[PDB]
């Protein structure tokens, strides 16, 4: 047992090491609770006396997890995550670059970020990463020290549905730091200027989400079943007796009456792409199914039976 | 023996350095430092690796090369606002960040347990409690809205405070940032490189008057939403323009087409005006063959 128990400790050792920076990998016990040590006390003190007192502030909140605060702050902040190369290569970027400037993720990945930027501030952003190279001692991250620490604004493109309007750009700010990798590479938290109070849910976080409703003849809701909600936000007694045409985004209207059209005409259908306004004003993209059910015994129409299918913002742009 | 004796006193001195090294170990890892029991040293090295592991370890929302810790900072230095917690029950708030004595000029300590519908303007109670109404945060527990927070010292003695946030669970709460927009447009887009608009919807009954407006209203007009519904058009259009705009209107009422007006002065809330140009269309609701509203999309212009 005391075997068993030494081989454990040894693992946990040589973990804890790995972790350490530096050239030289020391194998020692004693050695690595040494730097082990030296590293957690070296990161109170410089978290101590950093520059930025935000990053001492209290700001979440301990119930909520690291990932949900990164979603929610982002959100807030109209800004998404980006890392490219010093070279100009974009090595990552936040699924949320697609609600806020309509490029998908893929779009931008193994691309030169400069393909994104108008040519007139090309040599700038230029120098902005080539003239930044430092050396980071092993025992103080990189992503501390303030010569590390930079921040910049220049214009961005944003993607679109249709390619005849005109190219369009966005006035952002990056808030990053040069990283070092096992290259060198610039991470950065990219908010837009132009604050967006409404923007689109660009993915389907669920594998799938459907939700139903039925519409009466004047296209009042007169049901919502109980997976709208989740979905939504909005309570059945909330929407219930209003139009529709009330959650529509503007650009679709047109598109959904001709539908509308097409049913009435038919008495089944399937709705175009659009967007529907949830309780928490953002845009979801749902593709509808419609019937008209008739009166059992004298024929007439009675309501529209409509199934609500989630749709992605790849599937949207794709066809 | 008296030979095994050196040996084992390497043995012992050894063995007291690496118990005195788990112990300062335990007092810089904050997970283990914590708890008043003690801790065995297998598991105070376990914690401490984990620990570790959120500073230097070890893509879903982060790069894989990020650990956490850098995840933490990048966000923190791009942070606005503050992060505030209220019960959705009684409205009660159970946390906020310390940023809050920014933006309100109140601090942690006044407001942390002090009902929020304390701090805010009157006249918008009753949209905030509209909010907290309960339904891998889930699109259906997003909440957004502006409401009027009451400033410590003061006409100011509110601010216009935009919320975004999630419905969160033992108890319902509302986990929110809110920030103080700046209203005015500095950086007017420059003539080598074509900006986006800003922009706000509005739809109209026949007549004019507001039955809707959108969020972005508030942000470019500073008024809040139950401030323009209800209260006609003409109220806001400056008098020059009062004339081009009402024979936009009458036009539209008799096409399907969009409309684009000219562009005009609109009165906000402080008195001033901006300018915008607005493309309108009356939508016709096809099941009934009747005119729904006028929907404007109103776009400043520089």
């Amino acid at each position: 047992s005391e075997k068993k128990r030494r081989d454990q400790f040894n693992v946990l050792i040589k973990e804890l090491g790995s972790m350490l920076p530096g050239n030289a990998r020391k194998m020692d016990k004693s050695t690595v609770l040494q730097k082990s040590i030296d590293f957690l006390r070296k990161h109170k003190e410089t978290t101590a006396q950093s520059d930025a007192s935000e990053i001492r502030q209290d700001w979440k909140p301990t119930f909520l997890s690291n990932e949900e605060f990164t979603q929610l702050m982002l959100e807030a902040l109209d800004g998404f995550f980006l890392a490219i190369m010093t070279d100009g290569s974009i090595i990552y970027v936040s699924e949320s670059v697609t609600s806020l400037l309509e490029h998908l993720p893929s779009d931008l990945v193994d691309q030169s970020i400069f393909n994104f930027i108008p040519e007139g501030e090309h040599s700038e952003v230029y120098k902005i990463l080539s003239t930044h190279l430092l050396e980071s001692d092993s025992l103080t991250p990189e992503y501390l020290k303030s010569k590390n620490q930079l921040e910049f604004c220049c214009h961005m493109l944003r993607g679109t549905i249709d390619p005849k309007e005109p190219s369009t750009y966005e006035y952002v700010r990056f808030i990053g730091n040069f990283k070092s990798l096992t290259r060198v590479c610039f991470v950065a938290t990219v908010r837009l200027a132009t604050p967006q109070f409404i923007k689109e849910m660009c993915t389907v976080e669920e594998p799938n989400e459907e939700f139903t409703s039925r519409h009466s003849l004047e296209w009042k809701f007169l049901f919502l079943d109980h997976r709208a909600p989740p979905i939504i936000g909005y309570l059945p007694f909330e929407v219930l007796g209003t139009s529709g045409y009330d959650y529509y985004h503007v650009d679709d209207l047109e598109n959904l009456a001709k539908c509308h059209e097409h049913l009435m005409q038919y008495g089944k259908g399937k709705s175009c792409y659009y967007r529907f306004l949830t309780k928490g004003q953002q845009w979801i993209w749902l593709q509808t199914h419609y019937y008209i059910t008739y009166h059992q015994w004298n024929s007439r129409p009675e309501f529209i039976v409509c199934t609500h299918t989630v749709v992605s913002y790849a599937e949207v742009r794709a066809e | 023996k008296n030979a095994r004796e050196a040996h084992s006193q390497i043995e012992k001195r050894r063995r007291d350095k690496m118990n005195s090294f788990i112990d300062e170990l335990a007092s810089l890892v904050p997970t283990c430092n914590a708890m008043s029991r003690k801790l065995d040293k297998l598991t105070v090295l376990r914690m401490a690796v984990q620990h570790m592991k959120t500073l230097r370890g070890a893509a879903n929302y982060k790069p894989t090369f990020l650990s956490d810790d850098e995840l933490k900072h990048l966000i923190l230095r791009a942070a606005d606002g503050f992060l505030f917690v209220v019960g959705c029950d009684r409205g009660k708030i159970l946390f906020v960040s310390e940023s809050v004595f920014k933006i309100l000029n109140y601090s942690q300590n006044d407001l942390i347990g002090q009902s929020l519908f304390d701090y805010l303007h009157p006249k918008d109670i009753a949209k905030v409690k509209e909010q907290l109404s309960s339904s891998r945060l889930c699109s259906g527990a997003r909440r957004s809205f502006f409401c009027r927070m009451k400033c410590n010292r003061p006409r100011k003695s509110f601010c216009t405070i935009h919320s975004t946030g999630y419905l969160k669970s033992n108890l319902s709460c509302l986990v929110a940032i809110g920030r103080l927009h700046s209203h005015m447009v500095p950086q007017p887009a420059n003539g080598e490189i074509r900006v986006k608009s800003m922009e706000y919807v509005s739809r109209h009954a026949i007549d004019g008057k507001f039955v809707f407006v959108d969020q972005r209203a508030t942000a470019i007009l500073a008024y809040l939403p139950q401030e323009l519904l209800g209260t006609s058009c003409y109220e806001y259009f400056h008098q020059d323009d009062i004339g081009h705009l009402a024979e936009c209107h009458r036009q539209v009422l008799q096409t399907r087409e969009k409309i684009t007006t000219n562009c005009y002065k609109f009165k906000i809330k402080d008195g001033s005006f901006i300018t915008l140009r607005s493309r309108w269309f009356s939508f016709m609701n096809p099941w009934t063959k009747e005119v729904e509203y006028i929907v404007s999309t109103n776009t400043v212009v520089l």
